[PDB]
RNA sequence: AGGUUGACCUCGGAUCAGGUAGGAGGACCCGCUGAACUUAAGCAUAUCAAUAAGCGGAGGAAAAGAAACCAACAGGGAUUGCCCUAGUAACGGCGAGUGAAGCGGCAACAGCUCAAAUUUGAAAGCUGGCUUCGGCCCGCGUUGUAAUUUGGAGAGGAUGCUUUGGGCGAGGCUCCUUCUGAGUUCCCUGGAACGGGACGCCACAGAGGGUGAGAGCCCCGUAUAGUUGGAAGCCAAGCCUGUGUAAAGCUCCUUCGACGAGUCGAGUAGUUUGGGAAUGCUGCUCAAAAUGGGAGGUAAAUUUCUUCUAAAGCUAAAUACCGGCCAGAGACCGAUAGCGCACAAGUAGAGUGAUCGAAAGAUGAAAAGCACUUUGAAAAGAGGGUUAAAUAGCACGUGAAAUUGUUGAAAGGGAAGCGCUUGUGACCAGACUUGCGCCCGGCGGAUCAUCCGGUGUUCUCACCGGUGCACUCCGCCGGGCUCAGGCCAG
RNA sequence: CGGGACCGAGGACCGCGCUCUGCAAGGAUGCUGGCGUAAUGGUCACCAGCGACCCGUCUUGAAACACGGACCAAGGAGUCAAGGUUUUGCGCGAGUGUUUGGGUGUAAAACCCGCACGCGUAAUGAAAGUGAACGUAGGUGAGAGCUUCGGCGCAUCAUCGAC
RNA sequence: CCCACCCAUACCCCGCCCUCAGGGUAGAAACGAUGCCCUGAGGAGUAGGCGGCCGUGGAGGUCAGUGACGAAGCCUAGGGCGUGAGCCCGGGUCGAACGGCCUCUAGUGCAGAUCUUGGUGGUAGUAGCAAAUACUUCAAUGAGAACUUGAAGGACCGAAGUGGGGAAAGGUUCCAUGUGAACAGCGGUUGGACAUGGGUUAGUCGAUCCUAAGCCAUAGGGAAGUUCCGUUUCAAAGGGGCAC
RNA sequence: AAACUUUCAACAACGGAUCUCUUGGUUCUGGCAUCGAUGAAGAACGCAGCGAAAUGCGAUAAGUAAUGUGAAUUGCAGAAUUCCGUGAAUCAUCGAAUCUUUGAACGCACAUUGCGCCCGCCGGUAUUCCGGCGGGCAUGCCUGUUCGAGCGUCAU
């Protein structure tokens, strides 16, 4: 149960901030968990999903397709995975909109702001982990 | 809004061998141009007599039937078949009124959720916990667009007392559904007959049941009531030999034979 | 007799901000009560006994001590408001008993009255020591110093042999000729004035 | 030089140096001005109403406010607001109606500044300019700028004690910032599990939302203590220092003790009030006083008494809030509802103009929005495809009725429709299918009766373990017999 | 003593009786046949015999006149507040009413607190004012109920007294 | 005057429904006692009065309620229950929620209001598409030509024009190219329609300047004020020249 | 017999009811005090590679600077991002700026992109002519400065 005043439980306020969010509140919206390795590796669950990761997919009918993250279409909240596509009518190939909360990260894109976005997240864990214990 | 059918410039265009005489939009170059309005049997009008705020949303109660209802409640409370007939799951608790050391509640004991749980399924209300777990359903109707999504049944309500258990037990019992938490001092007629029905499970603490009788005399103004009626067993009363001895003989059965 | 011929409807107040209110004046009490802190929220005031015939049976607390209350407690006047005393100019001591009750109403106060130094450093002979300075402290002082008799006694035992004998003729009798004397106090002037008078003409 | 040379006063100029006002908003607030519909049978008193419209002026509140008060008491003691006083006192054609205040309980509390005095042993005061920031100038001002005093007093005396200025400051609070628990385990349905079943886990978090269908553990968030980094304020335990040049308080007193004028008050007129004998405001005329003046709700004279101290001024809080900004909610409405507006809505459109003012939401989880062939000038059609579904094709969820087309059945010699009762044709719901009980025969087993031990109970009834050794129990399978069985009839 | 029609309510026994091994006596059984399915039964459409004005409104006594109605969907009209009054239920009871406010809270809820106040406990008079027991709270006639069978007498009514 | 016969919701007998009335029913083997058993009588109804039930939106409680293995809604010459309002089921369609019971609550029940909004009929392929004299031939274009084009003919306006240009008003309608639908009350390849582009060149033409009828500032006076009067005034309302 | 009219049924039409949905209304509660000559509210006209509107912005024009975040935007086109970074974004924050013509609206006017005046700077052969650019010029009132007027009162 909420307790903060400034906390909203409004069906209507969820669903309108959530469709009207901007870009960077859709980025922390389309968060992917990490795979048992890289979770045991870094202590973090959950990272906002970017371009040139890696995943698996674990929801949908393209369940356990693998590829490389190729487009985040943070207008229609969906990722593109590269191979998962369908064929339309002309023969072509079209991307299939896969939302990050169906799929999994087995290889992170890593850069300097990456690596310290994981070691922040690492060490909160840690010192809340460490206080409430 | 008191404002609401009456934004609008309108007559009524007079007796005449066409149109109902109900006042008409002026103007023209739009659909709403001769229209009707005003009417609250009018498209766009104002409805027949508008809910105002000063309706009499709150009812004031005599404080001393408020006492009498709280203390009937709370003896139905100790009735096992009224907790069955209100639909507690109670077939395993031990004993009603359940009375739970004070020891296994008192500062941090109950602190966390899952001891608060343990617990509870240790003295036997765990059935009744689980119904209300299996018992969640979505709501039909417009309650779910107005934020009343879900309904669920009423499980166990733990009276506890504030100055010798502490409040911690509050935050240990608070995300189980359907258990509720009150202190002894504080008692609510919303919680011990839910839907105006009798018997509520109660879980109590030593510390409440014996703080339950110094919380009945500090009541300025009210005395637990006197009953009409001192022998509620009607079958001994009626079959008793004070009664049964002095009575005429029956003037015929059950059952009558026909006559003709 | 019902007054709604008026446009009442424009003028309806309702309250459904009374529990609201309520907790912005608790917010705002204990705002104030940290901000005065170790200070009691309020300010000493005065017994004094209510106006007019229906009332001057009962006591209660009034505005502000009087000057010459202040006098014979030996507090000054521009210290008083300072030490959380009420003073009201306006109210005037009539009597010996009301006066008696108010300067021991302050001599009480002053001498449960704890006064820090203004420098902690430097503190004065008008100043509590620090040794004294800890102590159970009231932060209320319309509860610590409140009406404790707001009227007399209605019950009193005394002996058989101590009842008044009563006056004479009765108290209804009595009451009777009070009222007489009173309606006639002018008539019988006039007859003693007219009376003298020809006593002096025709001595 | 005196027909000159100056000082002032008043009045002007300047794109002079520096400032300020206007408009908007106006829910709430302070004033001014001011109706009628209505209600009184009608209707000029009245009521609606000291309201709407109109006009001027503020703020986060405004306004009011530290008694020329209430009272008549054993007296209360600035203002505001709530409850009560009280539908009371009182006012009122031909009566419809109107209608306060003191006390009392409570919310909140906070007190003060001038004018009237000679600093007169020293205009001690101040705007502006220039500054080397030390000050120096141009002025204002004696037709009075400081200090001192404000009625609670004060001024002068007497008297002996008390009082004060700066600088640090531990720590705390307010605001943005980093960070926070647990399954995407197995089986089934499904296009998709977020559904069902199983096994777990978290919970100071089972609020809310998203994700291909009802998700505490997939994602954002949610709970609680904290934990990173930064800024500006406020409060504050204490601690260093200067001390009396000066200012300040208390106590007593012979004496002194200024206190607001075309104002108060009166008459009259209009208006207003419960104050149509007792109200307020404004205009005109008259026009004060010094223990004086005002008030003391019936006019006047005389004698008292009680209360304040007008005609100058400031001030937080408790109170209001259909405007604005931010936020949280609801036994409210669910696209003819709810704001006129859920949409490029005060839009499109109308009117010379003031103004008036709509209609209009929903493919699908994903456009996967139909490749390719074929017929057509094309729109399109047909194949063939996509989809879980096109019985979802950008006319798009569902898809009622009026009304229409096709197909099938039927009726119809100047209305049909309806009630009762047969018949015909078409089309249907039930009921029934066998059960129970005996007598034989064949199987398959010993949860037959009695007794013993334990346990439970309603305390005399049961269950459980041993005992049965098959003329006793329990099912099954074949026969035979009795009874009861559906519809219409004699 | 025949002939015919319609009907079979009830569901152990009990009763009144009689022609008394039993019965026609407080309500139908016995025997038999076909069929066991659209055969009985039902719905719809239509024909046939008989029956049958178009609804609502208005008016008066009534008709008639008059008014509204092309059809369908959705919308569409005795509500809310204040104040009285009578009756029902409930709590307490010569008292009663927490909710103006305060305390408290898991926070518009629930729980707790009390001064004042309202209404009631006294009336009457314009007012000044005065202010309810002769008596087991009276006599008499009724009166439910109780009674020791002598009476005692509720509510209420009638009538004479008292304050 | 006589005999028989016909039939009303009337009268008689019987069944069933409801209402009213009168009885029975506990040392309970005992009951939706708000029940059951026995007996009798009665049955029209406007204004009006009272009781009980049915249905709709929402709230508390409860049914360990139903549901993608199909909720709600809708259609149904398919059935069952109820005197009735209604309730329940089958079949078809469909796609995400909903219902029973006891209480609580209301913006809660329609045939009418010349009712409101929206939609749709018969009339009806009907009235009509008849002022301004009038059209015809060949060829081309095109799927298609009375109302497109070229040529060939015939006519009309008849200089107060059916001509050539402007003022007001409009605002791109102008020009070229292309064009499905809609519009051009018939058609359409055409169009002032639709789509994409292009186009308006000034010392001398106007505006700009002048004043007319008239309007508005200023001085000043009114007005509670928004503002009214005032325009030469009861205004210190400014130009030039010269200077050893 | 058909056709026609009417009735009943199935399917197809017409139409948009019903059901479910809801980034919207409505009502209540809590918090806050902040428009403008330093030019507001309002109006007009413009600004994107490809927009008419809505939204955003002002010739620095769907924006600039700064801080933060840390890889998009997306309908098409075209470019990215040294990804181990002075850095994508129709991102957030927001303290620095820009802010056309107007409007209380201010040189005078405005039914005119009309007509001026004052002071600078630049360019064109230029002491004279022409052009461009920059800064200014409303009213009432207050304090002060300075220049004045009047036998209004005086001194000499």
């Amino acid at each position: 149960m909420k307790v903060r005043p400034t906390v909203s439980s409004s069906r209507r306020k969820a669903r309108k901030a959530h469709f009207s969010a901007p870009s960077s509140v859709r980025r922390v919206i389309m968060s992917a968990p990490l795979s048992k390795e890289l979770r045991e590796k870094y202590n973090v669950r959950s990272i906002p999903i970017r371009k040139g990761d890696e995943v698996q997919i674990v929801r949908g009918a393209h369940k356990d397709k693998e590829g490389k993250v190729t487009s985040v279409y943070r207008l229609k909240y969906v990722i593109h995975v590269e191979r998962v596509t369908r064929e339309k009518a002309t023969g072509q190939t079209v991307p299939i909109g896969i939302h990050p909360s169906n799929v999994v990260i087995t290889k992170l894109h890593l850069d300097k702001d990456r690596e310290n976005i994981l070691a922040r997240i690492k060490a909160g864990r840690e010192q809340v982990a460490k206080a409430k214990g | 809004s008191e404002k609401a059918g009456h934004q609008t410039s309108a007559e009524s265009w007079g007796t005449g061998r066409a149109v109902a005489r109900i006042p008409r939009v002026s103007g023209g170059g739009t659909h709403r141009a001769g229209q009707g309005a005003f009417g609250n049997m009018c498209r766009s009008g104002r409805m027949f007599a508008p809910t105002k705020i000063w309706r009499k949303w709150h009812v004031k109660i005599n404080q001393g039937q408020k006492r009498f209802a709280t203390a009937s409640a709370l003896a139905a409370s100790a009735v096992a078949p009224l907790l069955m007939a209100r639909g507690h799951q109670v077939s395993t608790v031990p004993e009603v009124p359940l009375v739970v050391d004070s020891a296994a509640v008192a500062g941090d004991a109950v602190a966390k959720t899952a001891a608060a749980y343990k617990l509870l399924k240790a003295i036997g209300a765990g059935p009744d916990v689980e119904k209300v777990k299996k018992s969640k359903k979505l709501r039909a109707g417009k309650g779910k667009m107005r934020g009343r999504r879900h309904r669920q049944r009423r499980g166990p309500l733990i009276v506890y007392s504030p100055e010798h258990d502490g409040k911690e037990l509050v935050k240990g019992f608070r995300n189980i559904p359907g258990v509720e938490t009150c202190p002894v001092d504080a008692l609510n007629l919303l919680q011990l007959a839910p839907g105006g029905h009798l018997g509520r499970f109660i879980v109590w603490t030593s510390a409440a049941i014996k703080q339950l009788d110094a919380v009945y005399e500090s009541k300025k103004g009210f005395f637990l009531p006197a009953n009409i009626v001192s022998q509620a067993d009607l079958s001994r009363l009626i079959n008793s030999t004070e009664i049964q001895s002095v009575l005429r003989a029956p003037k015929g059965e059950a059952r009558t034979k026909r006559a003709c | 007799n019902n007054h709604f011929r008026k446009h009442w409807q424009r003028r309806v107040r309702c309250h459904f901000d009374q529990p609201g209110k309520k907790v912005t004046r608790r917010l705002a009490r204990r705002a104030k009560a940290a901000a005065l802190a170790p200070r009691p929220v309020d300010k000493l005031r005065p017994i004094v006994r209510c106006p007019t015939v229906k009332y001057n049976r009962r006591t209660r607390l009034g505005r502000g001590f009087t000057l010459e209350e202040l006098k014979a407690a030996g507090i000054p006047r521009l210290l008083a408001p300072t030490i959380g005393i009420a003073v009201d100019h306006r109210r005037k001591n009539l009597s010996e008993e009301s006066l008696a009750a108010n300067v021991q109403r302050l001599k009480d106060y002053k001498a449960r009255l704890i006064l820090f130094p203004r420098k902690s450093n430097k503190p004065k002979k008008a100043d509590t020591p620090k040794d004294q300075q800890t102590a159970e402290t009231t932060t209320s002082l319309r509860t610590s110093f409140g009406v404790e008799q707001p009227l007399a006694p209605g019950f009193t035992e005394i002996s058989k042999s101590e009842i008044p004998a009563g006056i004479e003729g009765g108290a209804y009798r009595a009451l009777r000729k009070a009222r007489s004397d009173a309606r006639l106090v002018g008539v019988r002037e006039k007859r003693a004035k007219e009376k003298a008078e020809a006593e002096a003409n025709k001595k």
